[PDB]
RNA sequence: CCCACAGCCCCCGCCGCGGAGCCGAGGGCAAGCUGGUGCCAGCAGCCGCGGUAAUUCCAGCUCGGCGAGCGUCGCGCGGCGCUGCUGCAGUUGAAACGCCCGUAGUUGGCCCCCCGCCGCCACGAGGAAACGGGAGCGCUCCAGGCAGGCCCGUUGGAC
RNA sequence: CCCGCCGGCCGCCCAGGGAAACCGGGAGGCUCCGGGCUCUGGGGGGAGUAUGGCCGCAAGGCUGAAACUUGAAGGCAUUG
């Protein structure tokens, strides 16, 4: 029936001492129910999107136990974007259990400017690299106008995330669809945590939460 | 035995497709104005 | 044997620098060396340091700030010609807003965005951000 | 590190990178001219013989041709694409004989073809088949 | 040898390297509806005239805005620019250039500008009247559908004089 | 009108033919229903199909791409960071000489503020255009060319 | 006896690295990819074969192709 609160953030956020999801971020809280973030994103701002689905086999004594595995990504084309997979004797409950893993884990992505500075950011604020099995990204940032000039997978994630210019290279055996996406995702999630000089003020913390 | 062994209905005469653009303003509405589901057996049913 | 002190200087820099340190020790000083810290103190990234005379190739010592994100050097000091700086700061540097690129010309050692404000190139000795 | 990196070492990287490209297969194949000499077609997009004998985990026998290249006068075997295209072809023909997709290597099922028949007696083959023209002076 | 050797001449588009995606397949057709492009060679070319613009942007873009040069090519750039009414003259500085997208490029074509003066129903029925020559620009009269017209010269477009 | 003469373009009158093909529909790669044949005939650049529903052969219907053009064969560049200066790899996938000495070759710590020479950077002189870039110009547009109106920078063809 | 320094031979191991097994006195500091020098390799066979050259009493050693053929051969690891 109703949402029952099963975690201190969870009943935090019930409650509106919670306002936005930065104020999540900003401190490394883990998200475990689905409701902290829809509560926060009610409007169906996000999207889903399926990559992916493989098949599984497990040789046993009579014959093979098959099962399937699926890779789903979430993004409101507004600095967030979030990769899970899931998987289960049943196609569609390894989807659903994909997308609820998507949910669950989410970062916001930093955004910057080439060159000139003029309106909202539109590209990475630098390079990012990432990696994930053998495979390596670069998104290096581009001009405005350039578009996304990358493979049609890694396009849909930057659409996801919110990014209209970056140029990317690709590096090691690409074809393996989750591990390419897997390094995407890990150089996003790396953006906000490079330092700059921009950053470099010296803030006093607070007792606050 | 005989090479091409392996080796006819009446063909429908039926006004030509606009040639040009006309047959590119034909598919604009093909697939948003009007109803379309392209190609299965059910949309071939209806249109009998 | 050794030939490239800059390089292990700077190796040992970004070393300490990883795992939060507070103070360094380079064993073979050199004017470029120095040339090479002064700038990155003006810049805001290695705050300040010291050199102590021995009569056999001064040692120095450095205070970090955990600002510093990489240095390296590039070997054989190639040319740049005034015009081809662009290319070189696209292939090396993160961005074009900020990363610093050091140059040794006929007006002595100065980053590159300043032999660009005089229109001017010479040999590339480093690069830091 | 493993590769000469001083400022005077040009002529030791060109003299490496001029030994070393002559490991790639194809670029032996392509500038070594062994394979020149060795193509029946020496360099030509296709050629033309004379037919002299027609002979034949998928088990489907197909039907080729033997040729003799008329400005070589060495032998070869063509295939013949089409269905029932055997007969348009007659023992002591002129035909004129191009290649297959592969430049070189066999392609498909065929053990040892390299070679396609497209036009007989003046007429192209694709054409005849689909009756566009006719060999009534044949 | 034979003076017509010196003639010059080259293409003017440039085709996908992709050829099979089914959003860009989808946004050519649309646009080929709202502009009643006859083939897809157009849009090949307005992507053309466009990536030559944005390539002289970047390359200016590159430079100091004191450079002599810098000046010189911008200048130059914005004033066809704005002649030719693909930016507004309310923008000045280069960076507005690379921001620019063909919908400009096309807005500007003759059936267009016919178009939202109300004098044809529908970019089809312009370019019919226009194969009939029954269109004027200033004094002479133009049957070119693909006409660009200038700034200055787009309240002087009315109906052929001698058209019936 | 033009033209050495004839065309052609363009202009003025009368009458008035509106004609689309080449490839494909299992994947790479956008596009699906009946009838034949039965590992035969055939398709298939690669994976593969065909031994009684053949989503792949042969035909009809329907559909997709480019379009006055489409397809096939060979070569070059790209793909390819699979020739790697930028920028590969060398425990086990291909690959560190059995070890030492050693010439040619390549590479060589730190130090003197101002002199000479070599490299280096910047500027300049001198030296064909055409091509390429690029300022200006409405050959009806365009590929192009160096023009045009009038009261023309000495009109211009700058660099 | 225990507290150290230099040199050498070993074991376990946080980071880090890697396809992983594993290395961590490096196989780390590297797509955020430039310390110096030398050697080797470019899908599997044909083949370390043929023909030449040098060496050796010989057995043999060093050097070392092409035509043609083929769609995979291999590494580490998981379930049976
Ligand atoms: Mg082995
Ligand atoms: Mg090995
Ligand atoms: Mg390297
Ligand atoms: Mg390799
Ligand atoms: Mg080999």
């Amino acid at each position: 029936e109703e949402w029952h609160p099963s975690t201190k953030l969870g009943r935090l956020v019930k409650a509106g001492k919670i306002e936005s999801l930065y104020d999540i971020f900003k401190y490394s809280l883990p998200i475990k129910e689905t409701e902290i973030i829809d509560y926060f994103f009610p409007k169906s701002e996000l999207a889903e999107e399926v990559c992916n689905i493989m098949s599984v086999q497990k040789q046993t004594t009579a014959g093979q136990r098959t099962r399937f595995r699926a890779h789903v990504i979430v993004g409101n084309r507004d600095g967030f974007i979030g990769y899970g997979a899931g998987v289960s004797k049943e196609v569609a409950n390894a989807i659903k259990k994909a997308a609820k893993n998507a949910r669950l884990n989410i970062v916001p992505v930093r955004r910057g400017f080439w060159g000139g500075k003029l309106g909202d950011p539109h590209t990475v604020s630098s390079k990012l690299s990432g990696k994930c099995g053998s495979v390596r990204v670069r998104l290096i940032p581009a001009p405005r106008g350039a578009g996304i000039v990358a493979s049609p997978t890694v396009a849909k994630v930057l659409e996801f995330a919110g990014v209209s210019d970056v140029f990317t290279r690709q590096s090691g055996h690409s074809r393996t669809l989750m591990n390419s996406v897997g390094a995407v995702y890990n150089a996003l999630k790396s953006s906000y945590s490079i330092l700059t000089p921009d950053l470099w003020k010296k803030e006093q913390l607070d007792h606050v939460q | 035995t005989s090479a091409g062994k392996v080796r006819k209905k009446e063909k429908k005469e039926k006004p030509r497709p606009p040639r040009g653009r006309a047959y590119k303003r034909l598919l604009y509405n093909k697939n948003f104005v009007d109803d379309t589901r392209l190609g299965p057996n059910n949309l071939l049913i209806r249109q009998k | 044997v050794r030939i490239n002190v800059l390089r292990d200087a700077l190796k040992s820099i970004c070393n300490a620098q990883r795992i939060g340190k507070k103070q360094v020790i380079v064993r073979p000083s050199s004017k470029v060396i120095i040339e090479f810290l002064q700038l990155m103190q003006k810049n805001g990234y290695i705050s300040d340091f010291a050199v102590v005379d021995n009569h056999r190739s001064n040692r120095i010592v450095v205070n970090l700030i955990g600002r510093l994100n990489k240095a390296g050097v590039i070997s054989p000091r190639f040319d740049i010609p005034a015009n081809d700086i662009e290319k070189w700061v696209v292939n090396l540097l993160p961005s074009r807003l900020f990363g610093h690129i050091i140059l040794t010309t006929s007006q002595g050692i100065m980053d590159h965005i300043e032999a660009q404000h005089r229109q001017i190139g010479g040999k590339v000795i480093g690069y830091f951000y | 590190m493993s590769k000469t990196s001083g400022l005077y070492t040009a002529r030791k990287l060109r003299t490496v990178r001029r030994v070393n490209r002559w490991a790639d297969k194809k670029y032996r194949k392509a500038h070594l001219g062994t394979w020149l000499k060795a193509n029946p077609l020496e360099g030509a997009c296709m050629a033309r013989g004379i037919v002299t004998q027609k002979i034949g985990p998928n088990s489907a026998v197909r039907k080729a041709v033997r040729v003799q290249l008329t400005k070589n006068s060495k032998k070869i075997t063509a295939f013949v694409p089409r269905d029932g295209s055997i007969t348009y072809i007659d023992n002591n023909d002129e035909v004129l004989v191009a290649g297959f997709g592969r430049a070189g290597r066999a392609v498909g099922d065929i053990p040892g073809c390299r070679f396609k028949v497209i036009k007989v007696a003046g007429i192209g083959l694709l054409a005849l088949f689909l009756r566009k023209r006719e060999k009534r002076a044949r | 040898p034979r003076i017509s050797r010196h003639r010059n001449s080259s293409k003017t588009y440039s085709t996908p390297k992709k050829p099979f995606t089914k959003p860009r397949l989808d946004a050519e057709l649309k646009l080929c509806g709202e502009y009643g492009l006859k083939c897809k060679r157009e849009i090949y070319r307005a992507r053309y005239m466009l990536a030559k613009i944005r390539r002289t942007a970047r390359n200016l873009l590159t430079l100091d805005e004191n450079d002599i040069k810098r000046r010189f090519e911008g200048a130059a750039l914005l004033r066809r620019l704005h002649m030719l009414g693909i930016l507004d003259e309310e923008k000045d500085q280069l960076d507005y250039v690379l921001g620019l997208r063909i919908e400009d490029i096309f807005k500007r074509r003759l059936q267009s500008v016919i178009v939202e003066s109300k004098l044809a129903k529908s970019v089809h029925h312009a370019r019919n009247m226009i194969k009939a020559r029954h269109i004027s620009v200033g004094g002479q009269i133009v049957n070119i559908p693909s006409y660009m017209v200038r700034i200055s010269n787009t309240s002087r477009v009315a109906i052929a004089d001698t058209s019936s």
